[PDB]
């Protein structure tokens, strides 16, 4: 669960919700509006 | 939060510019007469800091 992916040297640390449709997410996780970060199936 | 560092008759002058995540900072310092506006003249400024920071720059504020 620590172990985690989504200019040079850029570091986006923001945790805030991909709009991966038009939807106005809000913060809302479902269909085209996910969290950007996941963690690797170790 | 991935960094942290410690080191009208004045004129002080400075330059920021981001570069490759760096944060580059130059400035200079003279007395002036001339105090309403930028006095018409030369003097280079030089540099002070080269910081490793990696940041998203768009906006800035004075503080006071
Ligand atoms: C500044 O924030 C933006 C997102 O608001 C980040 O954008 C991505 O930057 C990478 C390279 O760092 C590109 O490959 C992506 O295409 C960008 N995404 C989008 C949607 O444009 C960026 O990483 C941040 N920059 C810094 C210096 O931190």
């Amino acid at each position: 669960y620590n172990y985690r992916y989504r200019k040079p040297f850029e570091r986006d640390i923001s945790t805030e919700i991909y709009q991966a449709g038009s939807k106005p997410c809000n913060g809302v996780e479902g269909f085209n509006c996910y969290f950007p970060l996941q963690s690797y199936g170790f | 939060c991935t960094f942290e560092y410690v080191s009208f008759k004045n004129l002080r002058e400075f330059v920021f510019k981001n570069i490759d995540g760096y944060f580059k900072i130059y400035s200079k310092h003279t007395p002036i007469n001339l105090v309403r506006d930028l006095p018409q003249g030369f003097s280079a400024l030089e540099p002070l800091v080269d910081l490793p920071i990696g940041i998203n720059i768009t906006r800035f504020q004075t503080l006071l």
